[PDB]
């Protein structure tokens, strides 16, 4: 329509005094091919607030407004789309061709200062085409040729960085497409863990990519052994954000079976569509091995005695005396637990290390325990003062 | 005329590189910071010019009262290019700032150049408008390209301070016709009406 026509010249006329990016041709080429109100591409600070209704591809007249764009505002501002918005339209073919004609620091440095790539707001293409063309082969090719350009993306950001985390979220993104592809669920369970911490604040904060983020926040959740095991799920809103169905109910069948521990409840939370993967075959005892230990351990501390027997665990775990060593001392090797067990004596001694996060039952408890301490030095210090 | 205190007040926000000037209206300022410069200077024996930045930088000063010009061009191009634009505690700056000039006698001025309008509300320049008008600071109101797309939301600040122009309260309204950027203000009575140019 006339939206791009009346509200960018008028935009532009504070813009640009004589507007040299204004044409009467192309104005009406673009209410030819999109007649909505959302815009595939536009100028000034119009296309900040419409992107793509459908899909861009029409950007072709998008490139060649650049030339007649620098009499109006600085490069700055076209690298955030056409590169990056061509990711959204799932096609590397027509951005491939703009890649190697720019590359980093050939076309695009000459006046022009350092913005950190392309992150947020404006930009240039430094370093932002460099982390494309890392994602370029990684969504399209092996993960061979990925890793090779994706390091030396790494070592700059760790030698090089901003204030904002607008660039560690769009580094985020890069390693969460990696390790998806991979047989490693641990190392995807904690990237995905900073990509999620980056996105809700900024860059791309609608629910468009938060969809497609928890869809594997319930694969990593489930699978990866490393951090508890649903303690995390309740910290971000997660769940909240979805639905209860389509496959999405068993994440809330993992707190059930942990702390219950009935069998049916385990064959039940994942079916044969997920399950197939060999990675949960090894997990499925490491699963319920975390929090069974440490629910008895909670539960046997009286005073100084963290000590437990074998047929507490035998009790919990349904497992012969074999297999409570194995398990336990996979968690101990791991930094979970100092203590260890005494197969002799059928005695084991367990330290304090895990931090017991979800707190509120023992502050109240612990408060009074202060109040011990906050006595006893009292009253043993008015002895010292007198003797 | 007499000794006085001014203080610029620049717009880093997004949208002073506007084309309002040619080139880049960001890196306009710096002349326009030169013109007064070198006006007030010439004036006086002994004069000094500030500059604080209150636009996406945060309430900051790039450059206090000073007799030399160069720290203060260079400091305009390394400075934040984008932000949002905040009259409310950025007047608030440049009246803490008056306190450490050179001599006492001098007249208290604030010279502000408006170019995008803020977002907050005109119920803060009330009582701030009363702040200002009690101490008696001269103000100086430059609006220049937010008078297209959107009425001055700064008079309700100036008819609060209202005072005839030999105290304070100076309003002006550039117009935008293809005249250029020092010959804009110099036209306006702000440095008309001296002992010398």
């Amino acid at each position: 329509m006339f939206n791009n026509h009346e509200i960018d010249t008028i935009l532009s006329t504070l813009r640009m005094e004589a507007d040299p990016s204004l044409h009467p041709l192309f104005e009406q080429f673009e209410k030819f091919y999109e007649e909505k109100l959302w815009f595939q591409l536009s100028e000034s600070l119009t296309k900040f607030f419409d992107d793509a209704k459908s899909t861009p591809l029409r950007l072709r007249l998008y490139d060649n407004f650049v030339s007649k764009f620098y009499d109006k505002i600085n490069q700055l501002s076209v690298v955030k789309y056409l590169l990056a918005s061509l990711k959204d339209s799932k096609d590397f073919d027509e951005s491939l061709k703009y890649l190697d004609d720019l590359k980093a620091q050939f076309q695009e440095l000459d006046s022009k200062k350092q913005r950190n790539n392309g992150s947020k707001d404006h930009g240039d293409g430094i370093l932002l085409i460099d982390s494309e063309i890392a994602r370029t082969y990684l969504l399209k090719n092996d993960l061979v040729k990925a890793r090779d350009l994706l390091d030396d993306l790494e070592k700059t950001l760790d030698k090089k960085d901003s204030i904002p985390l607008r660039i560690t979220n769009s580094f985020y993104s890069t390693n969460s497409q990696y390790f998806k592809f991979k047989n490693d669920f641990n190392s995807f369970y904690y990237t995905s863990l900073l990509y999620l911490s980056t996105l809700e604040p900024s860059t791309s904060i609608t629910l468009a990519e938060r969809q497609q983020l928890a869809y594997d926040l319930s694969i990593s959740a489930l699978l990866g052994d490393k951090i508890y095991n649903f303690g995390e799920l309740l910290h971000h809103p997660i769940m909240e954000t979805i639905v209860n169905d389509s496959n999405y109910d068993w994440l809330f069948q993992l707190l059930n079976a942990l702390t219950v521990g009935d069998f049916d409840k385990f064959d039940s939370l994942i079916k044969v569509q997920i399950s197939k993967i060999p990675i949960l075959a090894q997990h499925e005892s490491f699963l319920r091995q975390k929090i069974c230990l440490m629910t008895l351990i909670e539960t046997v501390f009286v005073k100084n005695i963290r000590m437990l027997s074998f047929e507490d665990i035998s009790k919990a775990t349904h497992l012969p005396k074999d297999n409570v060593e194995h398990l336990v001392m996979r968690a101990i090797s791991l930094g979970l637990l100092k203590g260890s067990i005494d197969q002799v004596n059928e005695l084991v001694t367990i330290s304090w290390v895990q931090p017991r996060i979800i707190s509120g039952d023992q502050i109240t408890k612990m408060k009074d325990r202060l109040v011990e301490w906050n006595d006893q030095v009292e009253k043993l210090g008015k002895k010292m003062e007198a003797r | 005329m007499v000794l006085e205190a001014t203080v610029l007040v620049i717009d880093n926000s997004e949208y002073s590189r506007n084309g309002d000037f040619p080139r880049t209206r960001f890196e306009a300022q710096i002349d326009s910071v030169e013109f007064i410069f070198q006006a007030k200077r010439n004036s006086n024996p002994e004069n000094t010019v500030g500059l604080i930045s209150g636009a996406g930088a945060n309430p900051r000063v790039l450059s206090t009262f000073t007799a030399e010009f160069g720290k203060i061009l260079a400091g305009l191009h390394d400075t934040q290019i984008e932000g949002k634009l905040h009259m409310a505690t950025a007047l608030q700056i440049a009246q803490l700032t008056l306190k450490h000039r050179q001599n006492k006698v001098q007249h208290q001025r604030i010279v502000a150049f408006v170019c995008s309008p803020i977002s907050d509300s005109r119920d803060e320049l009330i009582r701030l408008a009363k702040t200002l008008k009690k101490n008696n600071v001269a103000v100086d109101i430059i609006n220049f390209g937010e008078i297209e797309q959107n009425t001055e939301l700064l008079d309700e600040f100036i008819a609060a301070v209202n005072n005839p122009q030999e105290e304070t309260s100076h309003l002006l309204t550039v117009t935008p016709g293809p005249r250029l950027l020092y010959e804009n203000i110099a036209s306006s009575p702000i440095i008309l009406e001296e002992g010398s140019s």
